[PDB]
C-alpha cells in the first residue's frame, strides 16, 4: 500500500508527509527519496497500512486538491511502480528462449571501424543525443515555467483580494441605491400628505375666522343698537 | 562504483551483463530491471570493486558503441544516481530557520474551492498536466524514430554488404590486372 | 355765620352726586364688556373643540397611511 | 431724502401721506404705490426737499409711533433702496478680469438631462423652491398673527376704557376724601 | 407681457440676457437691475414685445432648466407683476367709499403716552419687529445654503466624472468577461476535435506499421528461399 | 429608598420593569401602576435595597437614557414622593396655636350667596378652573408633541440607516484606496532595486 | 362612592374634614394625605356608605361653594380615580397581545453612541425637560397667584364692608330726603 | 519594367490589381493569368511604366505586407521573368563551334533498348522523375501548412482581439486610477493652505 | 494540339526540334523557348496540325526514348497547358458569385503595426520564405545531380566497352576451348 | 605465371556472379520497398484530406453559430 506523492516542498520533513497523510490511513513509514547530499529531491514514496486506505488517498487527492505548505503546491499522486536491483533476470528464466541461446554467438564487443555494426552504431548514437536533448529541453522550458509561478504569487494574490474587495463594495453600492430611491419615495408620499392636510387645515382656519368676525360685527351691531 | 546501462536489447540476462562489462576490471553485481509481471524493462544497473575501472569503462562506453549481441544497439552508460528511501530528511536534519516557519503557516489540508489557494491549485496543475503531455510527446517522437530505424535494418545491412562486396571486387580485379602487367612487362 | 359751611355742604353733595353718576356709569360698562368677553371666551372654546376634532381625524388618517404604508414595505 | 413708509392703512390718499408727513417737514412727492387693478399695495413712497428732514422722520417714527388714521396701527418708515433700471448693465462697465473668462467659456443655453449640469441645476431649483416655501410660511404667519391682532382690537379698547374709568374714579373719591377731611380738621381748629 | 427672471450670476449684463432669451421671441427691453452703486442685484426684469413667446419662454424655462454662464446657476422666470410708482391712488378714488371719511376724521398723530393707541401701537411695533427677525433669519439661512452650495463646485463634478468613468470601466469588464468565456469554449471544442484527429491518425500509422512489418517478414522469407 | 419611572412603553410587565432595572442592583419591588380597567398607566415604582444603589440607578437613568423594549423610548426616572394616606393629621398632632384659633372662627358651612365669603371663595374657584385649564393645555401641548415624535419612528429610522450605512460604504472605499496604492508602491520600490 | 377633596389649608383635620362632610352622608372615612414630614399636601380623600348620598355632595359642591376654614378657600370636590400600585398588569394578560412578544426582542440596554436608539433618546429627553420646564412654570404662576390672593385677604373684606356701609348710608338719606319734602310740603 | 504577382487571393478581379499596386505608381496594364475554365491560377502579372516605380513597388512589398483584401494574406512581388516564344534560336543564332560538330555526331533518333545510350538515357528519366516526385513533395508541403494556417486564422483573430481589448482596459482603468489619485493630493494641498 | 518538350540541350535549334518531331507528322510550328538574353533555357513547345499525330508522338516519346544530342539527354514531353497573357478575369465574371460583393468592401492596404492583420501577415511572409528555402533546396540537389551525372559521361561509356570486350572474349574463350577438346 | 592468373580470374568471375546475384535481390528490395511506400503515402493522403474537410465544415458551422448568436 504505497503511493508515490511528488511535486513536494523541500522544506517538509518526513514526519510532516507522515503527519499530511496520516487523515487518510496510518502511516507505516513515510519517506521522501533523498540523494547523496541530503537535499530532498522534491518525491516521495508514503507507505500506507492498509490498501483501502492508499486507494483512498488516490482519489480523494485525484478529484480534490490536497495541499501541504503555505506555498499553494498543490500534490500530484500517482501509483507506485515497483523495482529490484538485488535480483535481475536470472538466466533459468532467460535461457527459456529458443533464439537467445543462438543469439548469444557473438562475443559483446565494440563493432570494428568500418564495418556494419559500426556504421549503425553510429546511427542508434545519434538518435540517443536527440533523446537526451529533447529531454534537457523539456527540463529547462518546465524549470522556466516553476520559476514563473513562483514569481507571480504576490501579483496574483493582491489582485484576488482586490476583486474580492471590488465585488462587496459593488454589493454595498447596489443597497445604497435600492435603499436611497426607497427612502425618497417615503419622504414623497408622507410630503403628499402633510401638503394636504396643510391644505384643509387653512381652509377650516379661514371658515372658523370668517365665523368669528361675522360673530364680532353682530356684537358691534348690538352694543350700537344698546347705546 | 555504480553505472546504469540503458537500452540494452530485447533478449538480456544477468551473466550476459556480468561477462560483458567484466572485460573493464572486476565486478560485483550487475542486474536486468525488471517489471513485476516479469518483462524486461530495458534499464539496467551495474557496480564496480573502484572508481577508475568503473570511470575507464564509462569513458569507453561513451566514446565507443558497446554492441553485447548481433542486434546492433549500442548501449548508453552513465553513473547511477543514488537515491535514498531510508533517511528522508527529519527534524535534526531539517535547518528549521525562518524558511520554514513562514512555510510552517497552514495545516496541511485541502484547498477550498472559488477561492485564491485553489486558483494556484487549478494552475499547478494544469502545468503539471502540460509537463505530463509534453513527456508523452518526447517518447511518441523516440518510439516512432526507433521504429523506423529497426525497420531499416536489413535494407541497410544488405545495402552495406553489397558496398564491401563491390569494393573487394574492385581492389582484387586492380589487383590481378597489375599482377598480369607485371609480369608480362618483366618477361 | 353759617356761610362757609353751607358751600362747603354745596359743593360736597354736587360733586358726591357727580360721583356716584361716574360710579353708576362705570358699573355699567363692566358688565357689559364682562358679557361681551363672556360670549367671546364661549365662541374660543367651540372652536378650539373643533379644531382639536379635526386634527384627531387628520391623525388617524396618517396614521392609517403609516401603517399600511409600512405593510407595504414590508411585502417588497 | 427718500423714505418708504410701510404697513399703510387700508383706506389712503397720497395727500393723507403728503399732510401726515408734513409735520417733519415739505412732502414734495408722496404717491402710495398702487397696482394695476387699482387697489393699495400695503407700501408707501415719500421724498423729502431735504436729507435731515428725512432722517429725523425716520428716527421720530422708529422711536415713536406715527398713527396715521383712527385705526391704531403704526407706519413702519425705512429708508428707500434705489432699484437703477435705467443704466443696467452697461457690458464695459463690468470688470472683465479672469473671472468673466472663466465664467464665459460657454454661452447661454439649456442643460442637457442626465448630464452634470442638469443633476447640479436641480440642486439648485430645489433650493431656489424651498426659499420660496419659507417666505410663503413666513408671509402666513404674520397674516394669521396681524389677523388675531386685528380681531382683539374691540377687547383691549374696551378693556383700556374702563380701566381709565375705574382710576379716574379713584382719584375722584381721594380728592373728596382729602377734601372733607381737610375741611373738617380746619373747622375743628 | 414680460417676465421676471431672477438668480443670475454677477458677472452677466444687458445683451447676455438680451441673446440668451432671444430664442423664444424678439426681445424689446432686457434689463438686470443693479443698486445704487451699479452692482449686480441678481436679479433682471425682460419685457417681451410678444405675449405668446413670452409665455413659450415662461413654460419652457419653468419645466426646462436654462442656464445662463459656465457655474451652473439656472435662471429662473416668474410673470412681472407691475406697480405704478409716480401715480397712486387719488384722492376722488378714495371717497367713492363714503365709510373712508370716517377713518381720516381723526387727524395723523403720534399716540400719547397712556392713552389706548400707544398702548396698541406698541404691540403693532413688537409684531412689526418680529417679522423683521423672521425675514433676517430666512435671508440668512438662504445665504448660508448658497454658499455652502458653491463650495460643491468641484467636488461634484470630480464625483460625477468618477462616476461616468466606473460605469464605462464596469460595461467594458462585462464584455471582457464575456469574450474571454466564449474564446475558451471555442478553444476548449478545438482541442478535443484535434485530440480526437491525432488519435484515429495514430491507429491508422499503426496499422500502416504493422502491414510494412508483414511485407518485411515476408519478404525475408522469399530471401531465405532464394 | 424607592424611585419612581415614568413614560413606559405601551406593553410593559412588572417583570419588564424588576429584569430591566436589576442591572443596578437588587430591586425589593417594581410594580407598573394600572387603573382598573387593565389598561396600561404610564408609570413605574421601584425600590432598591438601599440608598447608594439607588442613587446610582438615578444617577445613571438620568445622564444616560435607558430604553426597556425595542421602541426607543428611554424611561424618565425620579425619586419617589410617598403620601401618607394612613395616619393623616390627627388634633394631637396639630400645633392648635392662636393660629388654629383664628382659623376656626366659623363653622365649616355654605358661604351664603351675596355675602363676603362667597365672593372670596367665588375668586378662588375661578383661579382652581384657571389652574386646572393650564395644566390640560400642558398636557395637550406634550399629547401633541408626542403624536408628533411618534410619527417620525420610521423617517429618522430609514435615514439614519442610510446615513450609517454611507459612512460605512465610504470607509471601505477608502480602504481599498489606501490597500490598492500601497501595494502598487511596495511593488514598485521591490522592482526598482 | 369616592370623593378626591382638595384646595384645603394645612390646619384641617382627620375630623374637621370629617365634621364638615358628615352632613352629606355618614363618614366611613375621610383623610388627609400627607407627605414623609407630616406636613399637609393640602388634599384630602372622603367615601361615602351610599353612592347617592356621594353623588349629591359632588354635586352640591359643585354648583354651590363648600367652605371649611374661617379664611374663605372653597373646598372642591371630584370623584376619585382607582390606580392600584400592586396588582400590575399580568403577563396572562400582557403577552395575549401579538406584538408583546416581539416588542420584547431586545433586551433592556442603554442605546450606543453613533446608534439610532441613542440619537433619538436625546429627542425624547428633549421633549421631557421641555414639559418639566412648563410644570414648574405653571406651579410657580399658581404659587403666585395664590400668594397674591393672600395679601387682598384683608383689603376685599374693608372694602365690601365699606361698600355695604355706603349703600346703607345712601338708602338713609333717601329716605330722609323723602321725609323732609313730605314735611315741607306739609307745611 | 514590369512586375508579377504570386499567391493572389481566390476571388479577384483584372481591376483589383489595376487599383491596388497603383498606389506605388501609374499602372499601364494589370492582368490575372485564368485557365482555360475560369479558375485563376494565384499568379498576376502588371505592366508598370517606369524602372524606378518599378523598384519601389517591389522592395515596398518585399519588406512591407500588402494586404489586397480584407482575407489577411499579403501577396507576393517578384519581378517578371521574360520569356520569348517568338525569335527561338533560328540556326544562324547557334555559334557553330567545334562543340555543335561533335554536338552533331548522329541525327536525333530513338535508342534500341540495349545500346549504351538506352542504359543513360534510363538514368537521365530516373533523375529527372525523381525530381518530379520532389516538386510535388515541396507543392503538398506548403498546401497542407497553408490549409492549417487558413484554419487557425479565427482563433488567430481572435486572441488578438482580446489581447487589444484587455490591454485597452488596463490602460483606461490607469488612466481612473491616475485622475483619482490626482485629484486627491491636489485637494489635500488645496485645504492645507 | 502541342506538346511542351522540356530536357533540351544547350545546343538545340528551332530546326533540329522541327525535323526531330517531324518523323511523327506534319508541323505547324515548333519553337524554343529562350529567356531575356536569348539564352537556351532547356525547354520548348511542339505544335502539330492533327490531334491524334501530337497524341502519337506524345506516347512515342512517353513509353520510347528519343534523343536529340550526342550526349544521351532523353526528351520529355506533355501536354501543354495554355494560360492567356493578355486576357484576365474580367470584373463582369467576378460580379457573379455573391462572395465578391462582401468580400471587396475593404480597399487594398498595407496593414498597421498591432493590429492582427499585420501579425498574421507576418506568419504569411514566413510561410512564403520557408517555400522559397525548400524550392531553392530542391533546385540546388538537381544542379548537383545534373554536374554529377554528366562527369561519369566517359567512365560509363568505358566501362560499358570494356564490360562488352570482356563478354565476347569470354566467348571467344568458350568457343576455343569447345574447339580444342 | 599463366595457371596463377587463370585462378584468379575464375575467382574473379565467380565473385562476380555472386555480386549480380546480391545486386538484382536488392533491386527487388527497392522495387517492392519503394511501391509499398508510394501505396502508404497516398493513402495517407486521403486520410489527410477527409481530415480537413471535416475541419472545414466544424469551421463553418461554428461561424453559422457565432453569427446566430
Amino acid at each position: 500500500a504505497a503511493l508515490s506523492v511528488r511535486n513536494l516542498s523541500p522544506y517538509v520533513s518526513n514526519e510532516l508527509l507522515e503527519e499530511a497523510f496520516s487523515q487518510f490511513g496510518p502511516i507505516e513509514r513515510a519517506v521522501v527519496i533523498v540523494d547523496d547530499r541530503g537535499r530532498s529531491t522534491g518525491k516521495g514514496i508514503v507507505e500506507f497500512a492498509s490498501k483501502p486506505a492508499a486507494r483512498k488517498a488516490f482519489e480523494r487527492c485525484s478529484e480534490g486538491v490536497f495541499l501541504l505548505t503555505t506555498t499553494p503546491r498543490p500534490v500530484i499522486v500517482e501509483p507506485l511502480e515497483q523495482l529490484d536491483d538485488e535480483d535481475g533476470l536470472p538466466e533459468k528464466l532467460a535461457q527459456k528462449n529458443p533464439m537467445y541461446q543462438k543469439e548469444r554467438e557473438t562475443p559483446p564487443r565494440f563493432a570494428q571501424h568500418g564495418t556494419f555494426e559500426y556504421e549503425y552504431s553510429q546511427r542508434w548514437k545519434s538518435l540517443d543525443e536527440m533523446e537526451k536533448q529533447q529531454r534537457e529541453q523539456v527540463e529547462k522550458n518546465m524549470k522556466d515555467a516553476k520559476d514563473k509561478l513562483e514569481s507571480e504569487m504576490e501579483d496574483a494574490y493582491h489582485e484576488h483580494q482586490a476583486n474580492l474587495l471590488r465585488q462587496d463594495l459593488m454589493r454595498r453600492q447596489e443597497e445604497l441605491r435600492r435603499m436611497e430611491e426607497l427612502h425618497s419615495q417615503e419622504m414623497q408620499k408622507r410630503k403628499e400628505m402633510q401638503l394636504r392636510q396643510e391644505e384643509e387645515r387653512r381652509r377650516r382656519e379661514e371658515e372658523m375666522m370668517i365665523r368669528q368676525r361675522e360673530m364680532e360685527e353682530q356684537m358691534r351691531r348690538q352694543r350700537e343698537e344698546s347705546y | 562504483a555504480s553505472l546504469t546501462v540503458r537500452n540494452l536489447p530485447q533478449y538480456v540476462s544477468n551473466e550476459l551483463l556480468e561477462e560483458a562489462f567484466s572485460v573493464f576490471g572486476q565486478v560485483e553485481r550487475a542486474v536486468v530491471i525488471v517489471d513485476d509481471r516479469g518483462r524486461p524493462s530495458g534499464k539496467g544497473i551495474v557496480e564496480f570493486s573502484g572508481k577508475p575501472a568503473a570511470r575507464k569503462a564509462l569513458d569507453r562506453c561513451s566514446e565507443g558503441s558497446f554492441l553485447l549481441t548481433t542486434f546492433p544497439r549500442p548501449v548508453t552508460v552513465e553513473p547511477m544516481d543514488q537515491l535514498d528511501d531510508e533517511e528522508g530528511l527529519p527534524e535534526k536534519l531539517v535547518i528549521k530557520n525562518q524558511q520554514f516557519h513562514k512555510e510552517r503557516e497552514q495545516p496541511p489540508r485541502f484547498a477550498q474551492p472559488g477561492s485564491f489557494e485553489y486558483e494556484y491549485a487549478m494552475r499547478w496543475k494544469a502545468l503539471i498536466e502540460m509537463e505530463k503531455q509534453q513527456q508523452d510527446q518526447v517518447d511518441r517522437n523516440i518510439k516512432e524514430a526507433r521504429e523506423k530505424l529497426e525497420m531499416e535494418m536489413e535494407a541497410a545491412r544488405h545495402e552495406h554488404q553489397v558496398m564491401l562486396m563491390r569494393q573487394d571486387l574492385m581492389r582484387r580485379q586492380e589487383e590481378l590486372r597489375r599482377m598480369e602487367e607485371l609480369h608480362n612487362q618483366e618477361v
